[PDB]
Order: C-alpha cells, then structure tokens, then sequence
C-alpha cells in the first residue's frame, strides 16, 4: 500500500504522543465520551462491586493528524495503532481493583479532518454501593464515573456522546442483539450524565439501573421459609398427647438454621442496614422460639380439670401465633413489594 | 502543541534519572508526601492485613526541569511520563504481601518552576496487629510507615503535606468507621552514623468496627440457643421429652457453630468475644444435659425432683442472662 | 561453551491433561504422560533425542499424595499422507503414580462402615424399645449430613462411578431398606 | 537460596558478620518491631552452608543457603472451638448408661445423636485437615476413636435392652465402667503423644532474644 | 464461563512473501515469528475475562507460493449462557466468537477453511476433534459442532461488529454423577415420606419421620443451590422437584398432625384418615414425580444444530462447491 504507507510516513513526522493537541496555550481538546454495554459480568454484594464487559466511544480532534484525501489518493480515513496517537487518560476513577485501564490499545480511526475515534474495549469492576435494606426484592443504581487522571477541565473539556441521530443521546447503548443478557439483573435505565466540578476535572457517569429477578431466592428460601413458618403453626394444634411436640418444633428450628447456613453465603456482610430477608429470618426464628416456649407452658399445664385448661391454652396460643404470624408477614411482603425502582433515575 | 514539544524534546535530551535532581551533592532534596485514602478495600484478622485504596502525592523540586514560559508561549506546566524523571523510591515498609513500592506509574504534572507533583495510585496490603478479644465490638489502630528504602535523611528528607491524612474523597466503608487520624515523621539515629538520620513518616488510622452485622447473624442465634437450653427444665418428666429437646438443642447449636466458623475469625492470639460466649453456651448447653439426666435419675423423690427442677429452671435462667450482660454490657458500656 | 554446546535448562510449570481413571478409587494408579515437541519445525529441520530412558528423579521432592511407581521416556515419529519423506517426531513421557489411600481409609471409608454398623444393629434392637425408628432416622440423617463430605470429596466426573461412590449407594440404599423393613415389622407386631 | 547462573567455582556464599564479630548464621529479626503471626511462633532459625558436586564424577561444585525456619503452632483456637467442644460430646456419650433401660429411655438416641453431632465435627475437622496419607492428625484419630467407640456403646445398650425386654442395670455399670475407662485411657493415650512429640531442645540459639 | 483449549488455524496470502525455492537452495517453507509479518489481528469476541489475544505467539509458516499458515494454541474463558431448565439432564449451546477489532469487514474478509476430496472442496462447516487423541470431557459430551460466518446486514460496512466467525459447541450433560449422588438418594428419602402414612399412630414418630425428611431435602437444597447459579428466568428441573417434595412433606405434616389430633381425642377415624390420605397422597407423589422426571430424560438437542436450517453441518455431509 504505496499511499497509505506514505501517508502514514508523513502524519508522524515530528509527532509527539506526550503532547496534548492543543493549537494555541489556553485551548481545550473536546472528548466525547460514550459508552456500549457488551455484557453485565455480575453484581457482588458482598465486595458492593459490579463487574462489566464494554466498549468505550470516546472522540476528539487531534488537528496534527488531517490530511487533504484528495492529494493522497483519495484515503479519507486510516486505521493507526493506538500506541503511536495522543490519547486522552480517560480512565474509571470508581474502580474497585486498581485496574484503571482499558483491556486492549485496539486501533483507533482517523479520519481526514482529523476526528479520531477510539472503541477500546474494556473490563472493569467499579464499586457500588447496595441497597442491602430490600435484599432479594431490590433494585440497584451502579455507577461508573471515566474523567481524565491528568488533564484538567482547562486541558480537556469532556462532554456525553450522541446518538446515531445526531440527538443528545446520553444513555448507554445497548445492541438488542448483541447485548449478553444477565440471568439475574435487568437494566431498567441506563442515562449518562456530565458533571462539572464545584485545578478541577470534570467527570462523565454513566448508570445502570438495575432490577434482581426474585424468582431464585422466592424459590429456595422465601417458600422454605414460610412452609416452616405453617409447621410452627401447626405445631399448637398437635395434642400434648402426641409426645412429638418438642421433636417437631426444635426440627422445624433446625431446618431454618440450615437455611441460615444457606443465605448467609449469599447475603451481603456489611452492617449498614439489615436485609428484609434477614428481618424475616430472624422474625421466623423468634417465632419457632416462641413456639416452642409456649408448647413446654402447655405440656407444663397438662402433666399437672388441668388438661381441658391445657387444651384450651394451646387453642388460644394457635389462634395468637395465627394472628401474630400473617401481620408480620403480612407487613413483610407489602414492604418487600411497595419497593419498586423508581420511574426516573433522579427522583 | 508545537511550543510543549520543543520544551518536552529541549528538556529531556539530556536528562539523567540516576542521580538526585539537586544542584550541589550537599544539597538535600526535600519531598512532601502526602496520602490520600480513598477507600479501606479490607480488614483481614486472620492473616493481620489492611487492604487500602491510597493516593500517594508527591510533591519535589527538579533542579533541571525548569524553563522559562516566555520562550514557549506562555506554557507554564506540562504533564509527563514519571518514568522519565528522577522519583523518590518511597517504600510500604510494613507491607504484607502486596507490592512494596508504586507501580502505576501515571502522568507528572511538572511546571515551570520546576515543581513536580506525582500522584500514583496505589493499593496498600499493610501489617498491623490485630486485637481480636472484644469481639465485634473492637477498635484497630493501624499504621503504614512509608520511607524511601535507600536514601537516609541526608540526601533525601520527607516531609508530611499535612498532620492528617485526606480523607476529602474516602468511600465510606460498611464496615469500619475511622474513629481518627494522624502522620507523624520520625528521625531514627543509629549507632554507626550520629550524622546521618533515617527518615519516615508512619501514617496511622484508628478505625473501628460496625458490630450491627455480627450481632443480627451470630449473636442472636447464640442468645436463642442459650434461652431454649433452660427451657427443659420447664417441662414436665412425664412428657419424656426432656431429652429429646435438650438434645436436639444442642444438635442445632452444633450446627450453628458451622456457621460461626464460617463467620468468625479463626485467630489464635486470642478468644473473641463471641467465641467465648459461643464456648460458654456449649458447656452451658452440656452442663443442662448432664442436670436433666441426673434429675431423670432422681424422679426413677418425685416432689423432690420437681422442686429441684422448679430451682434449677430459674438458676439456669438466671445464668444465662448473666452470662449475656457479663459478654456484651461491658462493652456496650465503653462504647457508650 | 566454546565448542558451541549450548545448555538452557528453565523451569516449568505443565498442566498436562491426562486421563484419569476413578473406577478404584482410592487405591488407584494413574499412568499420567508429557507429550513434548517441536511445534513448528517437523523432523527434517529438527530432531529431539531423549536424553536418557528415563525423566531425571534425583531432585524430586516427595509428595505427600502419590508415590511415582515407575518413569520413562519413548520418542514416537509418526507419518502423514501428506508427506512421505518428513517425519513428526515427539517425546512422551510418562509416570506411573500410585495414590496413597490413607486419608479416604480415614475420612470416608471408616464412617461409611460404622453407619452401616449402625444400621444392621437397628434390628437387634427390640420393637418395645421405640427407639428403633429413632434410631434408623437418626442414622438416615447423620449419613446424608456426611454426604456433603462424600461429595466433596468424591470426584464430580461422570465418566465412572468410584468405587467409594458405589460403597456410599450401598449404605444409602441399604439405610433406606432397613427404614422400610422397619415400618414393615412394625405394622406387622401391631397386628 | 542459590545463584540460579553460577556454579559454587564461580559464586560462593558466606554470612554475614555483625558489629561484634559474629556471624549472623541465621534468621535475623528484630525485636522492636517484629510481630509474631496470630497461629505460629519461631522456635529456631538456623541457617547452614551446603557444598556438593552435581556431576558424579566430582564434576562443577554446587552451593546454596539453606535457613531452617522452626515454627510452632499456637493450638488456643481448636483447643476452645475443636477440642473441648467434641471431648464434652463424646463424654455425653456415657451418660446413656445411667438412662432408664425400659420405654421412654433414650439410651440409644442420645448416642446416635451425640455420634451425629460427632459427624458434624467430622466435616468441620475435614475443612481444615490437609489430605496428604503420609500420617493420619491426632485429631482425627481421636475423633474416629470416639466414632467407633459410640458405635460400640450403641450396640452395647441395645443388647442391654434385647436383655431387659425378654441383669439391666448390672450390665449397664459393668459397661459403664468399662466405657469410662476405656475412653479416658484412650483419649489421654491419643493427646499425650503430643506432648512428648512438642519441639525439641535443639543446639541453635533462640531465633527472638528475651 | 467456558474454558478451552483450542488451536485457531489461520490461513491468509501475501504476495510480499513470495520466493523461487529454485534461487534460494529449494526452501519452499520458512518459519519466522509472528511478530515479524503482517498478521489480521483476530480475537474472541465474546471472552470473559478480557483475554482477547492468543495465548502462545508461535511461529508462521510461510510457504514460498506466497501462503502464510499459522496455528497459534490458546486457553479460552468464553462466556456461555446456561440454560438451568431441565438439569442435570440439560445441554448447553455455548459458543466461541472470533473477530478482528483493528480491522473492519472492508479491509479482512473472514471465511472458513475449505478441504477436498477427489479434487472437489468443500467448505470445513464444523469444529475439529481428533478421532482418537481427543480425550472427552468427563461431565460434557459433544453433539454438534457446527460453525458460521455471520454478517449483519444492518450493520456499517465499515464497522467491526459486521462480521465474524462463530464455533458453536452443542454439549450434553453427562447424568450418571447426579443420579449416583442427588437425584436417587433425594427421591428415595422423599419418597419415604409415604411411609409416615403407614407407620402406626401409637409408634409416636410420624412427625419426627416426616420433619427429618424436610431437614434433609433442606440439605439437598442447599448443595444443590450451591452448585448452580441464581438465575431467575427458570428453574432447574431438580429445582422444582425439591420445591414439588417440600410441598407435600409440609402437606404430609398438615395430615400428620390433624390425624394425630383425631387419635387422642376416634382412633379408627384416625387410622381411616391415615389410609385414605395415603391412597391419596401417594399416587400423587408418584405421578408428579414422573412428570417432572421424564421431562428432562426425553429433553434433547435437536437433530439439526439450527433449528430450520437442514443442514446438518457434519462431517459426513460434505457440502462440495
Ligand atoms: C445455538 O445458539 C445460536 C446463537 O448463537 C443459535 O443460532 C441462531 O439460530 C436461529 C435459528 O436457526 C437463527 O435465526 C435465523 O437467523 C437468520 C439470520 O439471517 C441473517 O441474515 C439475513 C440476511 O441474509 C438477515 O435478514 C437476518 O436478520 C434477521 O433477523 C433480524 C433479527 O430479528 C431481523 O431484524 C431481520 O429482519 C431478519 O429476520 C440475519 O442477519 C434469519 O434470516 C432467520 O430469520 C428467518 O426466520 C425467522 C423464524 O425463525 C423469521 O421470523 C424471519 O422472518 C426469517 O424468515 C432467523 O432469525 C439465528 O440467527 C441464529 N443466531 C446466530 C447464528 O447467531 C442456534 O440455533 C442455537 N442452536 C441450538 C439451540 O441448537
Ligand atoms: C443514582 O445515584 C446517583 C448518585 O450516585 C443519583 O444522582 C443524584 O441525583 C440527585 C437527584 O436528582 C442529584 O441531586 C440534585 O442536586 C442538584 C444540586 O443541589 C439539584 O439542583 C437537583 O434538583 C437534584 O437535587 C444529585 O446531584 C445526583 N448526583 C450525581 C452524582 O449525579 C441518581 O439520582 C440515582 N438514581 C436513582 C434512581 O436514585
Ligand atoms: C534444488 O533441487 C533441484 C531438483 O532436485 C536440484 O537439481 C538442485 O541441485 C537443488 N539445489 C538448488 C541450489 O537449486
């Protein structure tokens, strides 16, 4: 390739990729920033992170890099290796691991005016913190903030990418078929937004809005739950009689301490707020407790006209727990449901 | 454009990062250190290592990198590769078992006067001693004392920005609040050299923990288990089932205590304070089951066994809420 | 050396793939090779000669897990239908390790055989007693609360079932016949 | 330690020599500020000069630095959460000869289930243990000790009832007594080797001065 | 997350790397490092962890009529949606997607590989396996392997997403291991609940009996819930199983402890309750069982590794130009 090779020979000549593109001492090179979504990697509670797949969009003008197409063989854009350019040090300033970089240097385009476009792809893992209080039923709001590491807001001013329409698109693009859906998250809003500082950068943050799919935890503990929840019930409506009112009651204990051993591998370890889902282990056990103090009161009563007293005593306790039990829950689920992500991403 | 690349060319065409940036070998190149924490990343008990998310500013004067802005067109500052330039070799002395130095080696911005200003990043793995005894409810003062590793206070003195830490950008952690601050620079003589100093500034966070979550996922479960065992003692003998629910008691406490060791620190140096209480609920649930064997065998005396078992209900009660005060409203009480 | 003779001897880590053969586990011996080679060069450009019939043993670090039962090294040269004349050669090396059994003697033979115990006792025990079905259920449970040891001690491959998998559905299928019997005779004392 | 390059004819080792004079033949650490592990200790640090050849014909000398790191462990942790923990249950097991031989005893179901809280132990003492087969931990052989001898005090108390439901009490003291000593003596068998077996008195100096 | 071992075999022209082997002493093949010539730059796509070049840079094969052949080996960690419907007896459609990034669609062309026989060619429309050296894998067995050149008509020519080329493994779930240590032992104690309706009411441990057998579908659940992802858009057929057999031991309760309170009150209503609610009970058990079971025994990858596609991208069907 004659022309390209010496095109490519003459842009470099003299150049200096240290060097800002900035023609007189006071300009500011413009940076669009915008972001593609390639995969949702996952959400970790635990170390409050999520981890994602995307490419960046990120465009300036490097007035050093234009050329006249029409002298050089009709070329109107090159293909160069990122290496060899000026690059803004847009980087993720809300990582979580040290890892501040995009995965891979791949090419940038240039083109004849002189706008360089760059997608490098990139793995990142920025801290996020979780809205713990209606754990499974939640809804979180990540965020990933890019600005320069160097540069100030006097040196390179950045600004949302547009859309394919040339409108004010600021949101995350997400390729419909293309885009590796996550088997637990769904993105509800994915807005971006330009924050200016209050010597002083400015940042763009993009957010991810997204709801957990409870069909997982309802299954394998919230229905648990509440089957054992029945059993404690029932347990005041087995007669003292039966001598399985203690086996039945410290089992059903057991198995719900099996199934605390279950969720306390999943349950984020922060102390901030408590999970309505701990709420309702807890309250489960208090109620397992009560269940069986109030069954040794009755066996106490019977093993004393005792036993009709007794037998009227378990009744009035069954009716009690009843009552008990269905406000609580009740009032667990209304709350757990009345949560939902809210219409716009700032309420 | 033009302009900072014939300074940037014009400034580095001779330029050596060997030797100090001074202009005279008497001279002492003066270094602020600053250290910006941006986020406690982690506490790990068992192995006594801090996880931090640091900047590091550096703030020094290279004699040969300045210039005059008139011959440049009014550039006053640049910024730069810092691999270029003469650094100070600042070390994490007590470094567990991450990188020793820095290793993100970012953009120097560098101005006329010749002032440099480097601020890497950095994620610090630092050893500090951990005191497990109170358990969650206590406090870690821990440290990181940083120094260049080969340069003593003779060629190259540190200087702390400010006596505190910056904590302007710190991410609140969910699990520790820094209760304080301090860094402190200290001068070691030594008995070889009563000329030359040795130089560091420690930087020290007393940090203490949220309990909240350690009480609702242990501590309560353990209080349960510690009312149900005197519980028995309520019940009649003639259910027979005394056995079975002290028995079973303690079966789900074994369990449970699967979890506390899944949750709680498996250090030596010391008991924690939960794993005290867990301990005293084992014997005391143990201690319920050889009482009811013994009051079984009294009743196979009838009256006698039940009012040993009317006492023992209310000692055993009685024990177990002393217990609880005893572990937690001490603490409790300093914390308040 | 100034005769040209160049020596380079680097350290490696290989993850070799070998096919591993769980029918007798534990007491297994695992025939476990190193196939190296020229990826590039084919045996007209280079050749690679062994430099002994054996791999070199004298710095072997013991290992606590297997004893290397016996060593060798082949050359194979193999021929291609694309190609009369070029040989692909290659050197395989191969161990011969035998597992020592004694921690899965220890930790998932020895409970296997007590629960087992336990269950043929259960009959001796008379119907009077009550404790039987207590006793058979307790001794259901303790044996699944091991299986989550088994299986994760077991090796998850479907390939074949291990010997000790098979002993594990032995006593679990034997565990729950007892537990029929039992209701079985029972009912019928009940009669 | 060795020169990954050079033979011993080329680079050879010596220790270094402290302000007195001596040789620094071992693991230096200072005590200002060094801070011991939360589950080791160093006991001895000594450090040793080897010479050999690698070729069998005396060929090219060969040299490293070999310190010998001393370590002890500090058991405090498995002795509260471990140890006592399944010594107390595996004493619980006794207790089911003093229960009632007749219905409404739970001799045998306090066994099994001790035996199952026992097996509980057994997983979490399965985390921790390393499976290498060259020895078999005293922990672990205690814990199958007290396994087998449950299973052998269940058997013994369903004989006892299979008699009683046709001498109870007489059998159930003799096995009682026998029980007793058998896992006193057993148990006090299994922990003493340990002790005998603790860290040797060995030449080197303390590797922390007092 | 898929990981692989695979060996990509390029094959491209460049005349700048034409020779007589007459002029220069018959060399008609020559190996030089990959970073000396021009190379296409292909990645996976679709990786998981942001390895997207090629592990080991080995050298090119560069034969003197101009073709240059390369077989860079690499480890894959790609990623792979799992369908968790019908486990353990599932299968998993995962993929391998390759493309350039620094080139676009105008400026390298992607196709596959074409072999011959009899002097035809055909395009190589599957994956390679060794017939014999290929050792399988011991949980995952492979069914299909077809591959695709893809291009998106709606995407700018000009753009890298418009074209690659994806290898799509179709694998099957190897049961036997489940079934040994999950799937029998979990039935058989579910199952046993049936028992409890049976046991006499005097025996004293029907509710003991029944809440152990929960405890113990508690710990299935747990391993289980362990073992597989929290995804909600479906639920794993042992899943359901687990969630169908806690149902009715809590139901099997219920009827326990109702019965039980008709005893003590009588007792032949109560035996008569036991018996009926058996006969009820059991069958129902049973056949849910059945049903749930049977469909992942039948469930199977379809004949053709595109469903309306005929094709069967195999290696007997050659599809000659
Ligand atoms: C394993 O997993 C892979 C995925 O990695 C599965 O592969 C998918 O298989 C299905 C079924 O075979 C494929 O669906 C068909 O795809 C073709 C693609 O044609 C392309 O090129 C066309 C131009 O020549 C273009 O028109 C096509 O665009 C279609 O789709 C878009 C998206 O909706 C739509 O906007 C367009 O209008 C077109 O419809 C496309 O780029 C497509 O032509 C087929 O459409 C026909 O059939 C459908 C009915 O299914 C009908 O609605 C349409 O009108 C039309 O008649 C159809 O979509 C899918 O593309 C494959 N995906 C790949 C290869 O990545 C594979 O099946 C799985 N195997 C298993 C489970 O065994
Ligand atoms: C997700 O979290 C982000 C922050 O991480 C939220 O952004 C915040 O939104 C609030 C409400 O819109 C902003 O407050 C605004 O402040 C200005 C100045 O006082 C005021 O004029 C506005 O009316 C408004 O109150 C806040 O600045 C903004 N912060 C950032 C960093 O963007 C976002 O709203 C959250 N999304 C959801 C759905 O909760
Ligand atoms: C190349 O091959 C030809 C044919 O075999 C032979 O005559 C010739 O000598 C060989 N050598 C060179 C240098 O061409």
């Amino acid at each position: 390739s004659e022309a390209e090779g010496r095109l490519r020979e003459k842009l470099f000549s003299g150049y200096d990729s240290s060097v800002r593109p900035a023609r007189e001492v006071g300009d500011r090179v413009r940076v669009s920033v915008g972001l593609i979504l390639a995969q949702l990697i996952s959400l970790n509670e635990k170390d409050e992170e999520m981890s994602t797949k995307v490419y960046l969009d990120l465009e300036w003008t490097d007035y050093r890099l234009s050329w006249d197409p029409a002298e050089h063989d009709g070329i109107d854009s090159l293909r160069i290796t990122a290496e060899s350019v000026w690059l803004p040090d847009v980087v993720l300033l809300n990582n979580n691991d040290g890892n501040f970089d995009v995965a891979l240097d791949i090419s940038v385009v240039v083109s004849s005016d002189g706008s360089v476009r760059w997608q490098p792809p990139g793995i990142y893992r920025s801290s996020c913190s979780i809205q713990v209080t209606y754990f499974p039923f939640d809804w979180q709001n990540c965020t990933m903030v890019f600005s320069s590491y160097s540069y100030d807001s006097s040196e390179v001013s950045l600004q949302t990418g547009l859309g394919p329409d040339g409108q004010g698109h600021q949101e995350i693009h997400i390729h419909e078929g293309t885009f590796i859906e996550n088997g637990q998250w769904e993105i509800i809003h994915k807005p971006s937004r330009l924050i200016q500082p209050p010597g002083q950068r400015q940042e763009v943050i993009f957010y991810l809005i997204i709801r957990r799919k409870p069909l997982f935890y309802l299954v394998n503990v919230i229905a648990p739950c509440i089957l054992i929840t029945l059993l404690a019930i029932f347990v005041f409506y087995l007669p003292p009689d039966a001598g399985e009112k203690m086996g039945l009651s410290i089992f059903a204990l057991l198995t719900l301490t099996v199934f605390l051993l279950l969720l306390a591998d999943k349950v984020p370890e922060t102390s901030l707020s408590v999970p309505i889902i701990i709420k309702y282990l807890m309250f489960t056990m208090v109620l397992v407790t009560f269940s069986v103090i109030l069954s040794v009161v009755v066996l106490n009563l019977h093993h004393r006209d005792w036993q009709f007293v007794a037998m009227v005593v378990d009744r009035l306790f069954l009716w009690t727990f009843i009552i008990f039990t269905s406000v609580g829950t009740l009032v667990i689920f209304l709350d757990a449901t009345y949560h939902l992500p809210p219409p716009d991403p700032f309420p | 454009s033009e302009h900072e690349t014939r300074l940037v060319a014009k400034l580095f065409k001779d330029y050596s990062s060997v030797v100090r940036p001074v202009e005279d070998h008497r001279q002492v190149v003066e270094v602020t250190v600053g250290l910006q924490l941006i986020q406690l990343i982690n506490v790990d008990e068992v192995n006594q290592i801090v996880t931090t998310n640091v900047r590091l500013k550096q703030q020094w004067v290279d004699y040969n990198l300045k210039w005059n802005p008139d011959d440049y067109g009014g550039v006053k500052k640049i910024h730069i590769p810092s691999e270029k330039i003469w650094r100070p070799d600042l070390v994490l002395y007590n470094n567990a078992d991450g990188d020793f130095a820095i290793v993100k080696f970012t953009k120097v911005l560098l101005q006329y006067t010749g002032h440099i200003t480097w601020t890497p990043p950095a994620i610090f793995k630092s050893y500090c001693e951990i005191i497990v005894t109170h358990f969650p409810f206590d406090e870690q003062n821990c440290s990181m004392k940083l120094g260049t590793w080969t340069y003593d206070g003779s060629v190259v003195a540190i200087n702390p920005e400010s006596d505190q830490p910056d904590l302007s950008n710190f991410m609140e952690s969910g699990e520790w609040v820094i209760k304080e601050s301090r860094g402190w620079k200290h001068s070691v003589t030594y008995s070889c050299c009563p000329d030359t100093p040795y130089l560091d500034i420690t930087y020290h966070f007393v940090m203490q923990r949220l309990p909240l979550y350690f009480i609702v996922n242990v501590i309560i479960p353990c209080l349960l288990f510690s009312f149900l065992t005197g519980l028995v003692f309520y019940l009649p003998t003639d259910s027979g089932e005394k056995m079975t629910l002290s028995i079973s008691v303690l079966l789900s406490l074994t369990v449970f205590l699967l979890v506390i060791v899944e949750l709680i620190p498996s250090t030596s140096s010391a008991v924690p304070l939960i794993g005290k209480y867990m301990l005293f609920t084992m014997v005391f649930v143990i201690a319920s089951i050889i009482i009811t064997v013994i009051v079984i065998n009294t009743h196979h005396w009838k009256y006698v066994a039940m009012v040993m078992d009317h006492i023992l209900l209310g000692v055993f009660m009685l024990v177990c809420i002393i217990g609880t005060l005893a572990v937690f409203a001490g603490r409790l009480i300093e914390l308040n | 050396q100034y005769t040209g003779h160049i020596t380079w001897t680097p350290p490696a880590i290989f993850k070799s793939y070998c096919e591993i053969i769980v029918t007798h586990f534990p007491f297994d011996e695992q025939n476990c090779s190193m196939k190296l080679g020229t990826w590039t060069y084919d045996g007209s450009v280079v050749a690679i000669n062994p430099e002994s019939d054996q791999p070199d043993l004298s710095n072997f670090m013991e290992s606590g897990e297997w004893v290397i039962k016996e060593s060798r090294g082949w050359k194979h040269s193999v021929t291609y239908s694309c190609c009369p004349d070029t040989p692909y050669l290659d050197i395989t090396y191969h161990f011969v390790m035998q597992r020592l059994p004694l921690y899965f003697i220890v930790n998932v033979i020895i409970p296997c055989l007590l629960f087992s115990f336990l269950t043929g006792l259960v009959f001796y025990l008379p119907t009077d007693s009550g404790e039987k079905m207590t006793l058979s259920i307790s001794v259901l449970l303790s044996l699944t609360v091991f299986l989550l040891v088994i299986v994760e001690l077991i090796p998850s491959t479907s390939s074949a079932v291990p010997l000790i998998g098979k002993y594990m559905l032995f006593t679990m299928v034997f565990v729950i016949a007892s537990i029929i019997i039992t209701v079985i005779v029972i009912n019928t004392h009940h009669r | 330690f060795r020169s990954q390059t050079y033979n011993a004819e080329e680079v050879e080792f010596t220790f270094a020599v402290d302000n007195d004079g001596k040789t620094i033949n071992k693991i230096d650490i200072d005590t200002e500020a060094y801070t011991e592990n939360g589950e080791w200790a160093i006991d001895f640090c000594p450090g040793v000069i080897r010479r050999h050849h690698g070729g069998a014909t005396d060929g090219p000398g060969e040299t490293d630095v070999i310190y010998s790191l001393i370590i002890r462990r500090k058991p405090l942790f498995y002795v509260i959460n471990i140890i006592v923990p399944c010594v107390l249950i595996s004493g619980l097991v006794l207790l089911a000869y003093f229960l009632p031989a007749q219905a409404g005893g739970q001799k045998c179901t306090v066994s099994i289930n001790v035996l199952l809280a026992q097996t509980v132990f057994l997983f979490l003492i399965a985390q921790k243990i390393p499976e290498t087969s060259l020895s078999v931990p005293l922990l672990g052989r205690f814990l199958i000790f007290v396994m087998v001898v449950a299973t052998l005090i269940v058997m013994n108390c369903v004989i006892v009832l299979n008699v009683s439901q046709r001498m109870g009490n007489a059998l159930d003291n003799i096995c009682f007594w026998a029980a007793l000593v058998l896992f006193s003596v057993g148990s006090s068998l299994i922990f003493l080797g340990a002790y005998f077996n603790r860290v040797p008195d060995l030449p080197y100096a303390p590797c922390i001065q007092p | 997350t898929l990981t692989t071992n695979v060996w990509i075999e390029h094959g491209w022209t460049d005349n700048r790397l034409k020779w007589n082997a007459e002029e220069f002493g018959n060399i008609s093949v020559l190996r030089l490092p990959p970073d000396m010539v021009w190379l296409p730059e292909i990645v996976l796509e679709n990786n998981n962890d942001g390895s997207f070049q090629i592990s080991y840079s080995c050298n090119v094969l560069v034969y003197h009529y101009g073709f240059v052949y390369w077989l860079p080996p690499a480890i894959f960690r790609s990623s792979c949606p799992i369908s968790v419907t019908y486990f353990p007896f599932d299968w998993q459609n995962c993929s391998l997607k390759f493309s350039s990034l620094k080139y676009t669609a105008k400026e390298i062309t992607l196709s596959l590989k074409q072999d011959a026989k009899e002097n035809r060619t055909y395009p190589v429309e599957w994956i390679i396996i060794d017939p014999e050296g290929f050792t399988e894998n011991g949980e995952w067995e492979i069914v299909h392997r077809p591959a695709r050149v893809n291009v998106d008509p709606r995407a700018p020519l000009d753009s890298p997403s418009r074209q690659d080329i994806t290898f799509y493994l179709i694998i099957r779930r190897k049961p036997l291991f489940y079934i040994i240590n999950i799937l029998v032992p979990c039935v058989l104690i579910s199952f046993m609940v049936n028992l409890v309706f049976y046991l006499p009411a005097d025996s004293g441990e029907k509710t003991s009996v029944a809440i152990s057998v929960l405890l113990a579908q508690s710990v299935f659940l747990l391993l289980i819930s362990k073992r597989l992802p929290a995804t909600s858009m479906a639920i794993p057929l042992i899943g359901k199983f687990l969630l169908f057999g806690m149902v009715l031991v809590t139901m099997v309760v219920v009827i326990c402890v109702i019965v039980l309170n008709i005893h003590f009150r009588w007792n032949r209503v109560a035996r008569t309750v036991d018996r009926l609610c058996l006969f009820v009970v059991t069958p129902v058990m049973v056949v849910g069982t059945a049903w749930i079971f049977l469909q992942g025994v039948y469930n199977q990858p379809p004949p053709q590794p595109f469903p309306g596609d005929p094709y069967s991208y195999n290696v007997q069907d050659k599809r000659f130009i």
